[PDB]
């Protein structure tokens, strides 16, 4: 004869939806019956067969609720406030730590009995991400780590390449395999506000394509990027705790999060370029171009810019010893499924179709 | 070129240092024969009237004051 | 039953938690047991383990409240209300008296048994950071004072050098370790409005890199942090009350803190450099570079941008009468803590090995 | 068991708390007991011990209020609705009479027994302020005077003179002898509404260091300052009603205050200048400046920038037949115990020890 | 046992007053006691003796009530709404009619045994007014009119002059005397509509001091203030209806009010021309000035730029068969007051003193 | 004891009143009585003798509402609801169907016995009108079917004309005739959008004086007018659902309505010009103007630029198979009414006297 608010948020706890709209319409489906529930059966979306017998009675009483998005929004007020909290209590190997395995369980399901993922792409994709850059793989845990250690004015890398290279495919990937937000400055310094408010209690942070005044020979359009970058010098040290705001009224004041900053060749000042640590200059590959021409499954099903495909290359050349000692007996578990589906001649048999120009499963 | 007892008036409107034209230019001089200021020739004339014990000013107290610091200091004539 | 609110505002007042989904967060972890808590038994936060058993039983009720947010709000207001008031009967001595103590506070804790500190570590910060300037404790002191006296037009420090000598690095010490927050002026003066804000009822405010239109061939970039200095004039003097703006509608109209200003070898007009009381060029040191190269721990766990660092050198260098008499009671007691564990023969090989160019603890 | 909102509102009255958090937490000190309270006994704040046993009994239950800010923000409504009413039917000479009591309220506290402040520097402040300008002590009369007349296009004066002089040391302390609040008009004329809407019910307003395209060879930063001055013409007349905005919704639509507009010998537009009165030209004097270097007291405890300051000098020069009727009873009283302490030979010796250049109280 | 809203909105109705706030406190003074009220004796304001036995029972428990904002503000919103009413029903002549009554109900009462004010000054007001512009009571008629008759782009006057000439004191007394407000442009074309939307339900506009680009050698500074006004042809027109807004959600979409526009011989481009109807250029003369030199008490009491003196000179000359029918018996009853106290020689006598240059009452 | 919304809501519905102040004001009049009620006895507005007995039994309780604006506000959404469903459903043939009859309704008032309106002028109006353009009443019909046919990229007509010619004075009067409102995109593009959203269920839009680079020798100011247009391409097409907001949050987005753009002989891009249909070149003609200099009662009764006006012209030459076959019948009956006051002598007579130059009416 009334609903419940701990269950919602239980569920909001559960899918970690950090939405309002999105959590209540998500809830909205349990208010009907999980007995021949078409999304139950066929095993859709993780979080709805696995949560309707749990929240099926509260979902019944929800519908005829006149606060339905009232008791959502509190919710999502929940799942922000847990992160609110894990940004300050657990160190920032440890929030990775979560990521990583939070990674895995969507692959124990789509590399399962109710998933249409195939493995064979996905490791596909780990071939062609490594014919991207010169030891890719191990790149990668250097930025990890650069993004664990957190040194001040010593935190951001520099994706600095041509048009169509790799860039905004690895800096995507990379931001999904440890977790965050992408933001951009080509924007005025005017909603600038509006957009910086997103780094709040987040890993790292994305700066896609800044545009500035060099290259104008290069026919590269300027823009405000590179100068925005400038102005804002304390948030790329982080030895100070910027200020943000999120809807209106302030919601933190804390350490701008590290990140990467992306860019075509642009020009950099010496007083920005400091700010940075590694400068990566993707080159236009074409065995990459003619690669992917007869391997669509890899941007289709996006994998070459997928955080899985990172995670499943992490694991199949980075040993166990480098990962967090609570998660280094679910790597080994990969490290048995991977080497049982593929051997060593049939993945570099795939990275070998790159160099070609051919199909990467071929 | 003088040093403007108008400027230098001011300062005796200040402490209530009741001086005619006649004596108000008569400090304009020292303003021209050792060089200082409006601002530091009634700081360094006042300091004179207590040395002697004299709250009040006359032609000659104006006068002896070029005769007793300044005298034994000129920096235009060494 | 009913939940209360006093008990909430209770443990605001305590953390002194001025944020909304923080404080909701932090006390949403009450509501199960402190029983078997890891948080409780591990020793991590002394927020959570020493306040739990005293908010268990009104978490408890907390959790099935409807007004989660509502209640944790109030609290928020409580706490900006404690500092809105202290910033006007504690004088600005006493303040930092206070704030001194909170420091010392993280200290016994840090370097006590449930602490992962190493004080070594913070010890070799010190001697980096007496290594980056001439004398650098007799200038901190300086400072303190210079806050304290509050003298207008004579309050704002200059912090110019080139990019990479340590400005940032204690521009941002120094704000820990007096309290306050660090803004920006480098975006328009159009949310200057909107961020100028922050300096209500803080102590001191940093401003990072301010751009300005001098300086076009040493490739230092323009902007508009030089002229919204400018912009700024009674702000910067501090003889007149200023107005600010806290979330639409106005929070504060008082006399806008004084601070540091720093900047990177840019030019500054005559009229602003009168707002201003001492001018610090920072040098860019090689030995201090190559000291860091050995020393990772002081950029890792962040010591030599920390307040908590200076502090340990002015309670190392600076004698007893000249801290709060309310507060040299604790001074001796670190003086003692430090000379036990640290003679002044280990001290000065660490500065030692600054000067060669190793790290500081060989 | 329920809340009374009367008293604090009536305790809002009393201290004229136009503020919502200083008033919450104010009032949230009087929720313990004035048995034991060291704020009550060591007599700090006159806004505590002497409203404590009065709200005692409101304030315990407030603390278990579930509307702590509501209850405290209609109050603060309560105290600008009174100020909204004395700007109408009091005349501008009773608003004054009303706040030169305010000003001895103070210092019949400082300059008792429950006080620390010492009547000897606030003499000494009065003699460094007469040395400030000619016939100093006749000139604020005389301002005083032009703000009660209130006469169109005849009521903003000039403080036009070079840095470090005493312009922002006297515009200041005016601005505490008379009432008002000070603006800034060298910001964009965007957020120009938002701080102009600050002289709403006020008396006068100080604009302090305006910018303008003239002096461009003196080393003088332009700006908008200047400008913005005449681009309110009707508001520096004040024969109409100007608009003005308080917290988005409009809160007032009366006549632009007069007061006092500073600036660094910049060039003023006829038009412009046709709007004020008096141009004081105030002159860098050096005598002043090494008079502080031996009287730190002034800048310290804010007296030479002091409004209370001014009071002094005004009862101790100006007639009684000069203030109000009903204040000139008080006048003659301060008459009486200044002439107690200090006799004119006491007083002179004072202002001489600054045409010297030390301590004026030497 | 329960407060009354229909007594407050009656007194609401009363007073007209249209804010919030202010309506709150005078409210907020008959919670008191009429048995002994000051200013209900000494009868200073008729908004208070007038209805304080009326309202007293109210007030009484107005006190006490926790909506003491949400009562005052419907009251507000009904004011609003009679305005918003009168602005449609009740013709443009007839909304003049109300409008000069209660310019003399103030004159009953100033001019009467509880009054203060002195008949000879505001006659004495009439004479200067007269001796501004030739034929000044036959040119204020016209204008009235002119204002009636509503006559699409022939609806706005010029009054453009040099600075100190008169401009400022008439278009304000005008303001007065027939009803609105005065707005401004020379702020960027942003607030403009936060400024525009203060003509809703209004009479007329006042535009004060408008800069434009021309008169650059005239040492009159450019703005936006001509510019802006080409940018409101159709507010010129008044041919369609106009888009308002009033805080936030938009509250009307009628025709613009007519008004007056003033500037200081700037350049006006014909196409703004052709919005006007007369232009009355100001002549700076001495004679005007050397009179307010010995009548101080136009410029302190506020006189040559009241709209009851231009009111006083609309009864002096212009006939009773020109004014309202419903009217003509109040018109008649002055044209006997100041007959009476005043001949055709004692009148004529001050617009003497006027050419010589001496006080008009002498 | 409690208040009706329905009833509230109904009388909105009635009226039509789509505004909140508004709607509570005229219904705060029904809380006395029509017994008395002189604005019920003399006729005065259909919106109110003809609905006070129909609420006085609701409006007697609304006086002593709590809620007195939230009442009136529900019923303003139910009226904008209306509007907001007729704007889908109806074709746009039969909006206009019973626009001509509401503004028939007008006619049967104030061309009756409850009217003080003289058909006499009004038919002057006419005459006037068709001596404005050539065929007048034929681009009538072709302006209003072309507004009925909507057809994309062929919607909005061109009214370029000199100043003072006719161009506001129909494009005004067309505006009522249709149904509609008025915009300006003089304004920059910042506020654009808050005054674009003003054509949301709208008929058509009316831009007057559009200003542009264009015309730089022919004294005509530049603006933004021109250049806005055409950065609303697809807002000029109407082939896709354009995006509007009202009152923050969005609410509508639907196809920008057809409508009329005026200027002033600037120049017109060819990109521009292609979204137009005709381009009608107003001369300024000698007779008219001399004509309303002897018909005053056209521009005071406002009846040259009146929709009704157009109306007449409507049902005086155009045939009653061009209207709706729902109207038709209605139609007739004024051809009757027309004709039996006004032969074809009277009428022609009246265009003679324009011609002339002297009054329509002689
Ligand atoms: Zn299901
Ligand atoms: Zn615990
Ligand atoms: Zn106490
Ligand atoms: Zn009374
Ligand atoms: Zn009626």
């Amino acid at each position: 004869k009334q609903v419940s608010w701990k269950l919602v948020t239980e569920y909001a706890m559960e899918t970690k939806c950090d939405d309002v709209l999105l959590l209540l319409g998500m809830y909205l489906e349990f208010q009907y019956s999980f007995e021949m529930c078409l999304k139950c059966i066929k095993k859709e979306q993780p979080s709805h067969y696995k949560y309707h017998e749990k929240h099926y009675a509260n979902a019944a009483i929800f519908a005829d609720s006149k606060n339905q998005k009232t008791i959502c929004q509190q919710a999502v007020d929940t799942v922000l406030a847990k992160k609110r909290v894990d940004s300050l209590q657990l160190t920032r190997e440890q929030m990775l730590t979560n990521r990583f395995n939070d990674l895995l369980d969507r692959m124990d399901i789509m590399f399962g009995s109710t998933g249409s993922a195939d493995i064979e792409e996905w490791m596909a994709g780990v071939a062609w991400l490594h014919c991207l850059l010169p030891k890719m793989d191990s790149v990668v845990y250097d930025f990890l780590k650069c993004m664990v250690y957190n040194i001040p004015k010593k935190r951001y890398w520099l994706f600095k390449g041509p048009i169509d290279s790799g860039k905004t495919t690895l800096a995507a990937a990379l931001l999904e395999l440890c977790g965050g937000k992408a933001l951009n400055v080509n924007l005025p310094l005017d909603r600038l506000n509006f957009e910086l408010g997103v780094a709040i209690d987040q890993f790292l942070v994305v700066f896609e394509d800044v545009k500035g005044t060099g290259g104008e020979s290069r026919d590269l359009p300027s823009g405000q990027g590179i100068n925005n970058l400038d102005n804002l010098r304390d948030y790329l040290d982080g030895s100070v705790k910027v200020n943000l705001e999120k809807k209106h009224l302030n919601k933190r004041t804390q350490i701008f999060p590290p990140g990467i900053v992306t860019m075509n060749e642009y020009s950099v000042p010496k007083t920005l370029q400091a700010r940075f640590v590694k400068q990566i200059d993707f080159r236009p590959k074409d065995y990459l171009k003619h690669c992917l021409e007869r391997s669509e499954f890899l941007l289709e099903k996006r994998i070459i810019q997928s955080g899985i495909a990172l995670l499943l290359m992490l694991i199949w050349y980075r040993p166990v010893a480098e990962f967090a000692q609570s998660i280094q007996s679910r790597i080994v578990e990969w490290k048995e499924r991977l080497d049982k589906e593929f051997s060593l001649s049939v993945y570099q048999k795939m990275k070998f179709n790159v160099a070609m120009g051919i199909g990467v499963l071929d | 070129m003088s040093a403007s007892a108008q400027q230098l008036a001011e300062e005796l409107q200040i402490f209530g240092l009741d001086c005619e034209e006649a004596l108000i230019e008569k400090l304009v001089e020292l303003c021209v024969q050792y060089g200082q200021n409006e601002e530091g020739m009634v700081g360094e004339l006042i300091a004179f009237c207590t040395s002697t014990h004299k709250v009040g000013l006359t032609s000659e107290i104006l006068n002896s004051f070029e005769h007793e610091f300044l005298s034994k200091r000129l920096s235009k004539a060494r």
